[PDB]
RNA sequence: UUAAGAGUUAAACCUAGCCAACGAUCCAUAAUCGAUAAUGAAAGUUAGAACGAUCACGUUGACUCUGAAAUAUAGUCAAUAUCUAUAAGAUACAGCAGUGAGGAAUAUUGGACAAUGAUCGAAAGAUUGAUCCAGUUACUUAUUAGGAUGAUAUAUAUAUAUAUAUAAAUUGAUUAAAAAUAAAAUCCAUAAAUAAUUAAAAUAAUGAUAUUAAUUACCAUAUAUUUAUAUGGAUAUAUAUAUAUUUUAAUAGUCCUGACUAAUAUUUGUGCCAGCAGUCGCGGUAACACAAAGAGGGCGAGCGUUAAUCA
RNA sequence: UAAGAA
């Protein structure tokens, strides 16, 4: 599949998904921070070139099912800032990539 | 600090912030750290192993736990590459004095600058300072004995035994490259010219070359040949005993032994794979100063902590320092 | 000393290496209990010259810090300074030769200076 | 899964066969002997590639993986060799085609499994002399010196400091044969920095990442408002990131007190405040804790702080 | 009555109220807190030893005097327990040392008032187990606790890929099975010692610490700005003076290697025994787990383990 | 600036 990225190295904004009885709660992270999350999620990361990623998995921790829903996650609960603005018809600004020109 | 055991151990393979040629070794026949078939605890164990066994391998894993700084520091230009963030895992080390001498090129290993500290051989912009735990902010100037760095950087000084057994070998080589010439000058001659054709122009002599007569066996003179037993234990005969025409009036290696290195110095062996000019430091190697310009930092493409470890290696690591190995 | 209220100094820092806060403290507390108010530090180390500074001819400095014009308050209200104390004060031109002694009482080398 | 591995070389080598009872070897030794060559009766490794420095600016750093870890040449010819089964050295029955067009960004990379580290540029003395006279005698400002030469601010300081210990140190006759010798043949192993060129020239237009904007934010406006760096920078609460180039490209009443004849120290008075200055009462004590505070006496002694 | 409100305490009269399931009353337990310590991403949780703040007590209880302020470490009476002086006596170490006991467990019957304070004195000064120093104790935290080089030993024979042979070569093993650049040897240091000085803590003078730190490796001076060459006192020598000018190192344990959990080079003994174990569990002749050898992985002047706190 | 494992 194709994982949207944010400046290709993490998560658009934060993600509360459920997966069966596995409760994801993902978090965007700042450049140089980490992939401190569930290992399953970090290899998963390393294959999508996620680099920033802060997270933690509630209720069930089984890995197939976090591994699988880590993708559904990624996929269906995310959106663009592209998408956003689109749909809104709103112009969506990064402060930071403005800030630095 | 550990006490140093089995730095350079070929079976682990680490390779050390030194110019060593087993540590050559180690380097060159390493690759890359492997990472898979691995969890996630056995990676970041590796990582650690190999980037500690690097960076500051002399610090207590608690003492270097207590200095790991979670911050990574990086520079943003305003006028593209990926920025190597991770690789600043180990910045924090690079302002220690110790790492500082070591980077200018004026130790041959870390172990050797604390040494070269703990001795009173260097000073921070004046003071004397004899703690290698001592940390330089930007703009310090510090500064070494030219001895101690050009001992560093130089080829060890033979004793006299080893010397004039290596002479003893130099002065029968010489004798029978003479009989050669004498005896056959025409395929000397021959085996000369087609040598300086085959070689490169890098050497010096070629560039001097470009810079038959029978009278040249003429001037070639042997040598007579030296037994050390009666020459051993008076150092001003044997110097006076030995005359060839590249080392003349001192045997080998010990042209003035009274200095701390091989006399007519020459680079340590091996020097040029670890010949790296640091980012974050001015060197002046004629007086053996230096200037502490910033902390390394990191920028598209490019981190100014040098290692000899891939991002990955550094990230393992990291995430194994955030958490003490939780 | 006398009287309830006394400038002195609390000692603080490491054996062997003191540092003291001047303070305005009730005589009856503690040498080290929290004062009425802490009027400034004294590290009585002087700051160390190197010895071809000492050739330039520079004199050793030792480093006080101080509230001048709380200093001056509580001196007005009746607060009576210990002799260390009023060593100090009468070299910082807070006070003058009045509160010197008989053991304390020449040549001036240098002059008490006032810079900004 | 993980076991403990011997760190074999990645490249092929000749193991130990049948050993004779006594030789008491390991592959290992014999592997790091064929990557050495033959020591000398001088205790010297003339047959390998990386024995000797360079002298053309160009450094030899270490190509395991382009060269299949043969690191053997021939000292005077400089031609590859490698070692044929009757225990000799010779030339390769085939020619590498990867060592002969390798990248240029490649020569500078110390460390074959780490891109992102490359070695700095020497500075020619002729162009450190010509920063030390323009900053020390043309009084030209820092900031033009660094843009003329592409060059660091703090590099350009470095430059004259370091220049200026030099030329004192010429003055005495302290740079011995031995340090001229040593410092050219560094010299001699470095890549040299160029001025002209664009690639080569550091990048003057850095900033520090601070904390602050590391977050990312993002809002949500009008489709067609115009959003800058001065917007942006209004919104994060900091000042525009040019100020910052350009900020970075750039009282107190005191007491001295009176000494006299005999008197071995000087008291000067600092004024403060109150509620200010002074030593906090009940102050946390990390002196038995593992982040005690460890200082430098102006002596360079260790203190406890 | 008190300086002063109030069933605060005492007296009189009234009214019938007051508290309580959002927990009264009673019982038990506990000194309390921080810009202090621990922990955590944080909210918080824990501690209340150290630093500081507040309270309470000075063998137990009540009362009284003085005092601005005391149920005072005072006084009276009583209780408890000891000493003698045997009395309308003294003492009560929760002041500093120290002892016995209890306990898994917590140190000197030390030095000085030199510094900072406190008391007395007009001052000179006196006193200070406060305090400052030292002692004991890895209880905690630091810093040091050596770098570079190093796979052989014999022979024979302006160049340089030196080449021949003879010895040997520890444990394991027969090659991806190593121990091991580890040893030894080589070069160069510094610590300690040895001598010279020698500040600073404090000055008007006084230094317990103190065989001080620091510096110099013969001593000064005379210019340069730490490295120099000179002038002069040393210095034995040989024969005033060419010369050199102390000596000099290297000392790590403890746990673990089936998985969780880093530890692949394999072997030996035992045989559901002996034992191991935080959890799963291992041991019945082929034990990666027991007890060991080899090798290996941690942490390191500590390591483990138990008890606990936080996560 | 929130990771889990048997
Ligand atoms: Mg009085
Ligand atoms: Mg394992
Ligand atoms: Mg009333
Ligand atoms: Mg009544
Ligand atoms: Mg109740
Ligand atoms: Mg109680
Ligand atoms: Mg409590
Ligand atoms: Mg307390
Ligand atoms: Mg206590
Ligand atoms: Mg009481
Ligand atoms: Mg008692
Ligand atoms: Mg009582
Ligand atoms: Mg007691
Ligand atoms: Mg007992
Ligand atoms: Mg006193
Ligand atoms: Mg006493
Ligand atoms: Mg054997
Ligand atoms: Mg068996
Ligand atoms: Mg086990
Ligand atoms: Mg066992
Ligand atoms: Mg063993
Ligand atoms: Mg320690």
């Amino acid at each position: 599949k194709e994982i949207p990225r944010y400046e290709n190295r993490t998560i658009y904004g934060d993600i509360d998904f459920r997966y069966h009885g596995v409760k994801l709660h993902l978090r965007s992270a700042k450049p140089g921070f980490g992939l401190r999350v569930n290992h399953v999620i970090f290899e998963i990361c390393e294959c999508a070139g996620i680099k920033d990623l802060s997270g933690k998995v509630y209720k069930s921790r089984n890995d197939m099912n976090i591994a699988k829903g880590t993708i559904e996650a990624f996929t269906k609960a995310q959106k663009t800032l592209d998408e956003v603005a689109l749909g809104r018809g709103k112009k969506l600004v990064d402060v930071r990539k403005v800030y630095y020109s | 600090p550990r006490k140093a055991n089995l730095l350079k151990s070929l079976a682990r393979g680490r390779v050390r912030t030194s110019f060593n040629k087993y540590n050559l070794f180690n380097l060159y026949k390493k690759g890359g750290v492997d990472l898979k078939s691995k969890s996630l605890y056995q990676q970041k164990w590796t990582a650690k192993q190999e980037t500690r066994a690097y960076h500051g391998e002399h610090l207590t894993e608690k003492r270097w736990q207590t200095v790991f700084k979670p911050k990574l520091d990086s520079v943003a230009q305003l006028d593209i590459k990926e920025t190597p963030f991770l690789l600043q895992t180990f910045a924090v080390l690079e302002k220690r004095l110790d790492f500082a001498l070591f980077r200018a090129m004026f130790a041959s290993s870390v172990r050797q600058a604390r040494q070269f500290i703990l001795h009173g051989n260097v000073r921070v912009n004046g003071v004397k300072i004899k703690h290698p735990s001592y940390t330089l902010k930007p703009g310090d100037m510090f500064s070494v004995k030219p001895d101690k760095v050009l001992e560093a950087l130089g080829a060890k000084k033979p004793s006299f035994q080893e010397a004039l057994k290596i002479d003893k070998t130099q002065i029968v080589l010489w004798n029978k490259y003479v009989k050669e010439a004498k005896t056959e000058p025409k395929e000397v001659w021959e085996k000369k010219l087609e040598n300086f054709e085959k070689m490169s122009d890098s050497n010096p002599k070629k560039l001097q070359f470009q810079e038959f007569d029978p009278k040249w066996a003429k001037n070639l003179k042997y040598h007579d040949p030296i037994k050390l037993s009666e020459l051993e234990g008076d150092e001003p005969k044997a110097r006076k005993l030995i005359n060839l025409p590249w080392q003349k009036n001192y045997v080998y290696g010990r042209q003035d032994p009274k200095k701390p290195f091989f006399t007519p110095w020459k680079p340590r062996p091996f020097l040029s794979p670890f010949a790296i000019l640091p980012h974050h430091l001015e060197i002046s190697f004629k007086t053996c100063h230096a200037v502490y310009l910033r902390d390394p930092v990191a920028r598209p493409g490019q981190s100014e902590v040098i290692s000899p470890f891939d991002v990955p290696v550094h990230e393992r690591a990291y995430m194994y320092y955030l958490r003490n190995g939780k | 000393t006398c009287g309830l209220v006394r400038i002195r100094l609390a000692r603080f820092g490491r054996k062997n290496s003191p540092v003291y806060n001047i303070v305005v403290a009730n005589s009856r507390k503690a040498r080290d209990a929290k004062p009425i108010e802490v009027l400034g530090t004294y590290v009585p180390v002087p700051s160390p010259v190197t010895k071809r500074e000492l050739k330039r001819g520079v004199v050793p400095i030792k480093d006080v810090k101080l509230d001048f014009d709380r200093t001056k308050y509580w001196i007005g209200v009746g607060a009576q300074p210990s002799e260390t104390v009023t060593k100090l004060l009468r070299k910082a031109g807070i006070l003058n030769d009045a509160w010197a002694t008989s053991k304390n009482s020449r040549k001036v080398v240098f002059e008490r200076m006032e810079t900004l | 899964f993980s076991r403990r591995r011997i760190a074999y070389p990645f490249y092929p080598f000749k193991k130990l066969g049948r050993q004779h009872p006594k030789k008491h070897d390991t592959n290992l030794k014999t592997a790091m002997r064929q990557f050495l060559g033959p020591k000398n009766y001088k205790g010297e490794y003339v047959m390998n590639k990386y024995f000797t420095v360079p002298t053309n600016h160009v450094p030899n750093y270490i190509k395991p993986d382009l060269e299949r870890g043969q690191s053997l040449e021939h000292p005077v010819t400089k031609k590859p060799l490698q070692l044929r089964y009757d225990g000799t050295l010779g030339p390769p029955p085939v020619e590498n085609k990867r060592l002969q067009n390798i990248f240029k960004d490649r020569l500078l990379q110390p460390f074959p499994s780490n891109p992102h580290c490359k070695t700095n540029y020497v500075l020619s003395p002729q162009l450190k002399q010509s920063i030390f006279e323009e900053i020390t005698v043309e009084g030209l400002s820092a900031q033009q010196v660094s843009q003329k030469y592409g060059l660091k601010i703090p590099r350009v300081e470095a430059i004259v400091k370091l220049v200026s210990v030099e030329n004192s140190w010429n003055r005495r006759n302290r740079v011995s044969s031995d340090l001229k010798t040593m410092d050219e043949t560094l010299y001699r192993m470095f890549p040299v920095f160029d001025s002209d060129a664009s690639f080569k020239r550091e990048n003057l237009s850095e900033i520090p990442v601070p904390q602050k904007t590391l977050a990312s934010r993002f809002l949500t406006i009008a489709e067609s408002e115009p959003f800058g760096p001065v917007d942006a920078a209004h919104v994060l609460e900091l000042e525009p990131a040019v100020e910052t180039l350009r900020n970075l490209s750039t009282n107190t009443k005191v007491i001295y007190g009176e000494l006299v004849e005999g008197e071995r120290s000087q008291y000067k008075f600092t004024n403060a405040k109150v509620g200010k200055v002074g030593y906090r009462y009940g102050s946390g004590n990390r002196d038995n804790k593992k982040d005690r505070r460890i200082g430098f006496n102006k002596l360079g002694q260790m203190v406890y702080i």
